């Protein structure tokens, strides 16, 4: 929606948008739609904006009200950054799938690396349904399906919360077994060794052994589930 | 009488958590549909109203809290007795507890929140909903409270009354240099050591070495 | 009677409630300070599943992480001999992030928690804290403490991350789940090119990307720890000056 | 008689001439140091009417301007409670530049004064000095003093600059009188590309160019003020050492 | 006798402002047509003559002024009386007033002047007219005077006689590090006047002080 | 008895120069044809054998040397007599002499050597022949010695027994921050500390008079 505030001359002399089109203007949660169109890379590209040698096609939209399912520009599937030549035209399209019920204003968007967002035409797109109902899903290479809306989130919590709880336990442990004030005082008076002697060190030595162990284990296990993973695909 | 009262803390904690809860809840409501087009007149009525309100109102609360505490300053501060000092230190820790919570909201919650609103707009201005709350509300608020706590100690505690605690100076003025990049104020480390020194002294050789061991 | 306390109950009762108010107020406090610092520098790789790469992430995070864990230890340990400096800071951060990811990224803007979960620090923090307990030295902690801190980052994170590194084919291209999540749940201002994740080089030899970055973060964290330990000291100053 | 002065006339007379000699000697002095520093950094935007843009100039000048004002205050105010440190510095600079622009840029090399007139600092200098007078504090000056200094920079310059922002059409193009002056009066080494003035961006939103620049200079001047205040102090050192 | 003389100051001020006035006027004349082609033989006779003259002449003035002042140093400086010290401080303020003016010319006038000569040439060398004046004259000149002031105080005032004033040390050696960039600042005069002001304060009795000047 | 022994130094000097000569000679031999392909099995048998040997072996020598010297520490160190101190100082200088030679090999010879090996490979790993010797051998070795000399001082010389000499701390811990990318010319302050003790242990007579 920002476009109005953007500098007039930069908006005219960069991307020139034509034939923009919205498959639909109303859609149910889970129902697809395509935003599509063409764009002309102005031949006298302004100094202020880096060469569009590194750019990215996007759905100008207030968060994931519609999930992008695929997109294409210059006749390629474009999940990563693309080059636009100055002077040429490109055609693009973005497959959106409804997620959040409401009346959203959905734009075609391209960001240039040196320069920032360039906002194309947008259109109101009503979405009907209840986000509870929204799913993906998505097929892994091993053939199985997963719903991305929820996939993995349990395992995250299962790892994070126990650790935060362990973290809290340890803080509370020391804060109780020794005071803040008592400890300050003891240290300030001279001892110091009244606050910490082994077997406070025994307790630490054991908690650390338990921690390392729990780390090795949790590593190995997650290695058995999921024994074939790839690095993020970038470039 | 009572060394530990706490009613003032509770008042502040309740009056703060509650206020922010309203604010957060409100931004859920007028964030979506109200705070997306900053050129629409609904932006003026739901977001720019807050900006125009809070800034003058915060600047008055700041100087207000300021003057008031200088005026009611203890004019004979060195005369303060061990029980009355011990009470005042505990009111100072109260002020600081409220400071902590204001720092939590301003520096954690509404700060990292702006991170997610940036992924939800392309921005018509720098007065977005999140910036209005973050830079111009939550930040000034914890800044006011920092000054409060500083002047309390300045005007009620002899240690703080003559000279300036450097840690506390940094804590209260630090804030006005957080507006660049958008140093850190862990200066509370030194202020609680300063409070802990007084406590150590005000407890007798008996309370100390003997009682708490 | 133990002046300025009327009774022994009034004494120990007062101590006990000021103990709570300190713990709490210092707990955040450092969290506010830690979060803003971290969020400003280490970003960004912490917000987004599709930046949690093998090179940059296990490098900038341990190094930018250790800062307030070092300052916080300078504080708890020197003055109170309390061995929870690192965890005090790391936990503070984790909570302030989690609250936010949950209440705001998700509750407000509807990004899935699989997009926006934080990095895991508690295990490295423990290592850091126990090394300071066992040896009693910040020089040793600076060396072996901060080395373990860096090594353990990626393993203590793996369990949370591995699910998203499963492979999928989309329109004839390989993608990780993590890439796809990124891709599906549209961010207005996150073009793929901005990422700052490993993209390959003619000088990688292996197979070795993670353990080199792990050790690199470990060694660099030694310097940052030193510098932040001593800043913990400066911040703990009780100097009174005379004018302004 | 008041030894080492023979008379009360000789006392008061000697005091009165040494007072003049100090003022003057310190007046320039700080002018020489202020000018070189400023000239080497803020250049350059100060020399040329066609650099006096809306973004760079009202940023770099306030920020680089406040340095010797802050130090000059640290000296005059601490040791003499005299409230004219900023104005002592800002006036010295202006005189040293004006003399030069006139005697040299023009007198020697024949550039019109409209090409080469300096940036106006005296208003912001005053705001800085009075904030130090009213509050008695460098901390408050550092904050609200240097913020006003920032904000007032473009306004106190506008009167001198507006004439040249009148539009003209040359050969089908729009130009300001300021561009055209630079264009007409040929400088051997001043290619239009070298300028460093605002040329637009996809993130300007408004209409807001000058106000954001003014505030940005304001906020950054606070930090520089602090630093230069304390350096004013360091330079005011009366330490005697024992060897070289 | 006379605590305040001033003739010396006047002498220096006159002998300086006049000299530079000549130089500025001369560069108006031999700037245009003489100082534009550094490969012409008119450059040697009007500009490179100056460079070859001034440097050796400045290095001799500098060591000259130095040695002379060490030689005529007060060998029994602690004995100096309050009236004789008060005189010597006033001579030192004179030295500094001249230093101020030499700094004005070197660091403002001929320095910002070079800014405008750069827009008037593409440069055959780094010995242009302006650089000849600026780096190799006006700068060494104020440098010599800083040394002079420093040695006067060192050899006439007991405060400055044992130990080294740090602010003065920076003031007199600062100069030799202004030659980097291009390619710190010497506001160390701050501390020197405060050191002078301390002496004045003490030499005026409790009477002249608290009472007379109030 | 004897204030200057020196047999310990010789032992160390001989045992080091010799060892490194072997190492250098060995890398002449197995550098060419053995250490060019790190994916060949000859690399495992002639270069990765050393890496796997030396690191555990160095870590044990380091803690060994440490513990031993703490255990045989002088438990009543202030009682030490001027002739016994003088002797121990001369042993400390012996330790330092060895330190200097181990610094020479580690930070001069095998460090600048790697500069030339980089011009002779394009590298299959960071465990090249030169790195194996440089980072994982010569460096740890002079690091072990630095610690030795530090503990010797700590456990035999009163001045070093109480408090920590800053210079010596920096000298002995410095090493473990050479792995990034400060420098440890902290030997300056340690020899001045040694020189102060010598000054004091020589009477007003030895001093002002005898050496003049
Ligand atoms: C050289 C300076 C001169 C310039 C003048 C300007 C002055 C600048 C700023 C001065 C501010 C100093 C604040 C310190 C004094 C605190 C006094 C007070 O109001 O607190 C009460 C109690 O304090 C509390 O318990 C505080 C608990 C923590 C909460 C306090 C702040 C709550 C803020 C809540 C959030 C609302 C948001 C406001 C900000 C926008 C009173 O305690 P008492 O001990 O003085 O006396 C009690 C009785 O009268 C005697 O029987
Ligand atoms: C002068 C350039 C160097 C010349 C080359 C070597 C020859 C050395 C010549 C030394 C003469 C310089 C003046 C030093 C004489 C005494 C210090 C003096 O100047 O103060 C006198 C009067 O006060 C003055 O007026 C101070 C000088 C005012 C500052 C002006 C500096 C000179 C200007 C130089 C301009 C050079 C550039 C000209 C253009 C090319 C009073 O002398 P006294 O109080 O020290 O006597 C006590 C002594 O123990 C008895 O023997
Ligand atoms: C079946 C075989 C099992 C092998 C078991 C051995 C395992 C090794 C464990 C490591 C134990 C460490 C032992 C090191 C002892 C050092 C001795 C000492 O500190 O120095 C003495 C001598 O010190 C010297 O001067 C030595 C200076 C040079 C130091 C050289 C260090 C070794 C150099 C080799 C480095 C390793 C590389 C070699 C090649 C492999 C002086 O001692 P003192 O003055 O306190 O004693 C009093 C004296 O007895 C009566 O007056
Ligand atoms: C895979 C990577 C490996 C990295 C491993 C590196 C480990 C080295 C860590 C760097 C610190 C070394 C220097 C530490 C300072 C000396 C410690 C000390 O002060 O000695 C104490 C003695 O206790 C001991 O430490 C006994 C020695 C055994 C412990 C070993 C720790 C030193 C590390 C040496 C291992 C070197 C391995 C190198 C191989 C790569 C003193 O006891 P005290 O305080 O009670 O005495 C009072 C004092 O005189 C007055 O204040
Ligand atoms: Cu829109
Ligand atoms: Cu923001
Ligand atoms: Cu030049
Ligand atoms: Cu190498």
């Amino acid at each position: 929606h920002g476009e109005k505030s953007q500098q007039a001359f930069l908006r005219m002399r960069t991307l020139n948008w034509y034939d923009v089109q919205w498959s639909k203007t109303t859609v149910n949660v889970n129902e697809e739609m395509v935003l599509s169109g063409k764009v002309h890379v102005f031949s006298a590209w302004p100094q202020a904006v880096a060469n569009p040698r590194v750019s990215f096609l996007n759905a100008g939209e207030p968060g994931p009200v519609l999930v992008r399912t695929a997109q294409f520009i210059g006749e390629q599937f474009a999940p990563r950054s693309v080059s636009l030549e100055i002077g040429k035209d490109y055609a693009f399209s973005i497959n959106l799938r409804g997620r959040r019920a409401g009346r959203w204003h959905v734009h075609a968007q391209i960001n240039v690396e040196g320069g920032g967002p360039i906002i194309g035409p947008g259109q109101w797109i009503e979405i009907k349904g209840d986000m509870k109902d929204f799913t993906d899903p998505v097929t892994l290479l091993d053939g199985s399906t997963v719903d991305l809306e929820h996939y993995g989130i349990s395992r995250v919590y299962a790892w994070h919360l126990p650790w935060m709880a362990v973290g809290a336990a340890w803080i509370f442990f020391w804060f109780v077994r020794k005071g803040i004030i008592t400890s300050y005082i003891r240290v300030a008076e001279g001892k110091a060794d009244d606050v910490i002697g082994d077997d406070d060190r025994r307790i630490g030595a054991i908690v650390l052994a338990l921690t390392i162990l729990a780390t090795i284990v949790g590593y190995a296990v997650t290695n058995s589930t999921f024994p074939r993973t790839i690095p993020l695909q970038a470039g | 009488e009572s060394v530990v009262d706490l009613r003032g803390m509770w008042i502040g904690l309740v009056l703060l958590n509650v206020f922010y809860l309203i604010v957060r809840i409100y931004e859920q409501v007028f964030g979506w549909r109200a705070g997306l087009d900053s050129f629409a007149p609904e932006f003026q009525t739901y977001w720019m109203s807050i900006l125009w309100t809070e800034i003058p109102l915060e600047l008055v609360s700041g100087l207000g809290l300021a003057g008031y505490l200088w005026k009611t300053r203890d004019r004979n501060v060195d005369a303060v007795t061990p029980r009355e000092e011990m009470r005042r230190l505990v009111v100072l820790v109260q002020w600081l507890v409220v400071y902590g919570i204001a720092i939590y909201w301003g520096a954690s919650f509404f700060t990292e929140q702006d991170g997610t609103w940036h992924m939800t707009v392309i921005r018509d201005t720098d007065f977005t909903p999140s910036h209005i709350i973050e830079f111009y509300m939550s930040y000034p608020i914890y800044s006011v409270i920092a000054v409060g706590a500083f002047f309390y100690a300045k005007t009620r505690i002899p240690y703080f009354a003559h000279g300036y605690s450097l840690a506390f100076l940094i804590v209260a003025i630090g804030p006005f240099m957080i507006i660049p990049n958008v140093w850190m104020a862990l200066g509370v480390f030194g202020v609680v050591l300063q409070i802990l020194m007084r406590i150590h002294a005000l407890v007798g050789k008996e309370g100390v070495k003997l009682l708490t061991e | 009677a133990v002046g300025p306390f009327n009774s022994v109950a009034e004494a120990a009762g007062c101590v006990q409630t000021v103990d709570w108010m300190l713990l709490v107020l210092l707990f955040f406090a450092v969290l506010g300070g830690y979060h803003v610092h971290f969020m400003l520098t280490a970003g960004d790789w912490d917000f987004w599943v599709d930046w949690k790469d093998r090179r940059m992430w296990p490098t900038v995070v341990p190094i930018l992480g250790v800062t307030f864990c070092a300052a916080s230890q300078a504080f708890w340990w020197v003055n109170f001999r309390l061995p929870f400096g690192a965890v005090f800071a790391a936990l503070g951060l984790l909570i302030g992030e989690w609250i936010n990811r949950y209440v705001n990224f998700w509750g407000w803007t509807y990004f899935p928690i699989s997009l926006v979960f934080p990095s895991a620090l508690i295990v490295p923090a423990i290592w850091l804290d126990v090394i300071l307990l066992l040896s009693g030295s910040y020089v040793i902690t600076a060396v072996v403490g901060s080395l373990g801190w860096g090594l353990l980052f990626y393993p203590n994170n793996w369990p949370a991350i591995a699910a998203f590194h499963q492979a999928t084919e989309q329109h004839g291209q390989l993608m990780t789940l993590a890439d796809l999540i990124g891709f599906h749940f549209v961010r207005t201002s996150m073009p793929e090119y901005i990422r700052m994740v490993e993209r390959g080089t003619l000088r990688t030899f292996g197979k070795d990307v993670v353990p080199v970055a792990a050790f690199f973060s470990g060694f660099v964290s030694m310097m940052v720890y030193f510098l932040w330990w001593f800043m913990g000291r400066w911040y703990s100053t009780t100097k009174v000056i005379d004018t302004i």
